């Protein structure tokens, strides 16, 4: 069934799993040709699939030529998606492979389970959740391999950084989340609140600040303000 | 013409035939009908006054047999029988057509009705869905499940229909996942037409008696059937030209027949919008679309 507030908790059981998005894998740049009509240019996609427990990410890359001379090219994104993400599963070992695949968009669920015919085992499920992950792009490294490359390729990733050498997956999936919800509401801002300190690094294996416990309290909370407040300007409140 | 006859009638019933119905009190000296064309199925069945649960009846050939109606005190229903004494069969359709207690199937010189909503079905097709070969008919009623239905418990009375899945591995060639899933002309003309059933004729007789087994007993699981026989071919971008022609004219009909106050339970919303706005065929159900327009246009 559907994954919603109420079972949350599934996500960090022991079954292996998978979230699948979809939003970033076929990107446009809208434009006027010449005559005064509008085209648009493709670029580098990625699908963003990821494990919630262990905060692996295989980043699927799309080359912008997976699309040339097709057309309906919103509709093939998906069936692409899927595509890619049985392969995926087609290519793990058989106790690596997940027991449920979570969709962050409905539709997904046909391409998918039509794609998984040969894993009956593999529950393709729908979210009731407005999870953020279409802001994987605004996390500079991510959008930095995706930008540059020349052919399909898979980068493997741990979005958690190191995160689960102090805290649970629970937690590192809030603070995921947390994060990626705040870069979706207003970029400028929430990137501006991770490097306000220069001293705090980024390693090189790593995706966000080294921060201290405390100082991602310190951090959580601005991040939650910044939500807040961003939807009074928006709602007035 | 051929004789269904009867025993009797103890128990008050509803009789249909075909796409008539017609009401037996408890005792009136009632037995059977008689002049019934020959060279189509027919259905005979039953709903009895007291208990509007369980329609039945039995599909039949006049030509393979001498078939009476004898009702079963212990059973309690009307139970459809063969006389094997053809010599003696022959005599009481005398006697019953002498004492004039048979009612007479309407020969009706306007109409084609059950000639075009059997056009296709044939008793040997019908004896393979319904499996029971001791007999030359074929029993249905408004419980029987499906084999598909069955799958998701007695298989003997089973309505054993081909199966359709449209996310099955028969329906979806791998590495045409998209094509064969948004166009289903494989599934329908290479695994269907040329694989299972062989001709299109076989196809259609095989959709006309679901149709008929969900609009006289409300059989559940032969609307799907039928629903799922027509999405099939509505969403193929690829079907013989003959097919198209020859669908337009069975669902115009099957749409025809039946009873206005029936729409709600056995016409599927999203199958019928799809196949007649929607999918490649769109344009290709004219008589379909518009007796479904000034008929049913609430449903759309
Ligand atoms: C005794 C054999 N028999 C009924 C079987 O017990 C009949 O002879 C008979 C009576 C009435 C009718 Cl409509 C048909 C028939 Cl075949
Ligand atoms: C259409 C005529 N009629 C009115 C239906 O309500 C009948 O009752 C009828 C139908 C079929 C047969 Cl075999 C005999 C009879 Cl009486």
């Amino acid at each position: 069934g559907a994954m919603n507030s109420s079972n949350y908790a599934e996500l960090f059981n022991n079954d292996i799993k998978l979230f699948v998005d979809d939003t970033n894998v076929y990107r446009v740049t809208v434009h006027k040709t010449f005559e005064g009509n509008v085209a648009t240019k493709a670029i580098n996609g990625c699908i963003f699939t990821l494990n919630p427990k262990t905060g692996h990410l295989f980043l699927k890359i799309i080359h912008t030529s997976v699309w040339a001379g097709q057309k309906r090219l919103s509709q093939l994104a998906k069936w692409k998606t899927a595509e890619e993400v049985s392969a995926l599963v087609r290519s793990l070992p058989k106790e690596e492979q997940p027991k449920q695949i979570i969709v962050t968009r409905k539709a997904m669920l046909d391409p998918l389970e039509v794609h998984m015919l040969d894993f009956p085992n593999i529950a393709i499920r729908p979210t009731e959740l407005r999870l953020p992950f279409s802001a994987a792009m605004s996390i500079d490294k991510l959008s930095d391999v995706v930008m540059k490359a020349t052919e399909p390729q898979m980068v493997l990733f741990n979005i958690y950084d190191d995160w689960l050498d102090r805290i649970s997956s629970y937690t590192a999936f809030s603070r995921l989340t947390l994060l990626l919800r705040a870069l979706k509401t207003n970029e400028e801002s929430a990137k501006m609140i991770l490097l306000s300190d220069p001293t705090i690094t980024i390693k090189s294996y790593h995706l966000w600040p080294s921060f201290t416990d405390e100082q991602w309290i310190t951090i959580e909370s601005q991040m939650r303000d910044l939500i807040l407040t961003e939807y009074g300007r928006k709602y007035n409140v | 013409m051929n004789t269904v006859p009867f025993t009797s009638a103890p128990i008050e019933v509803t009789i249909g035939i075909d796409q008539y119905s017609f009401n037996v009190k408890e005792n009136q000296p009632f037995h059977g009908i008689k002049d019934i064309p020959i060279g189509h199925v027919h259905v005979i069945h039953f709903q009895h006054a007291d208990n509007s649960s369980m329609r039945y009846g039995y599909w039949f050939d006049c030509r393979m047999g001498n078939f009476y109606i004898q009702y079963d005190p212990k059973d309690g229903l009307y139970k459809m029988m063969e006389e094997r004494d053809g010599a003696k069969f022959e005599n009481i359709v005398h006697n019953f057509k002498e004492r004039q207690m048979m009612v007479s199937y309407p020969k009706i010189d306007e109409d084609d009705t059950w000639y075009n909503l059997t056009e296709f079905v044939q008793m040997d097709k019908i004896r393979k869905i319904v499996r029971k070969d001791e007999n030359q008919f074929s029993y249905v009623d408004s419980s029987m499940t499906t084999v598909q239905e069955n799958e998701l418990s007695d298989p003997a009375h089973s309505l054993n229909y081909t199966v359709i899945n449209f996310k099955s591995r028969e329906a979806i060639r791998p590495g045409h996942e998209m094509e064969d899933f948004l166009d289903k002309s494989y599934y329908l003309n290479t695994v269907m037409l040329q694989g299972i059933f062989k001709n299109s004729s076989n196809y259609f007789g095989e959709l006309q008696f679901a149709f008929l087994n969900a609009m006289f007993f409300g059989n559940y699981g032969s609307s799907l059937q039928w629903h799922a026989m027509i999405e099939l071919i509505c969403s193929s971008a690829t079907v013989p030209k003959h097919m198209l022609d020859k669908l337009d004219e069975i669902l115009y009909y099957q749409i025809k027949t039946l009873p206005e106050q029936y729409s709600d339970i056995l016409l599927n919303e999203r199958v019928w919008n799809i196949c007649l706005y929607s999918s490649f065929q769109k344009n290709s159900l004219h008589n379909t679309e518009k007796i479904m327009e000034n008929k049913y246009p609430e449903l759309l």
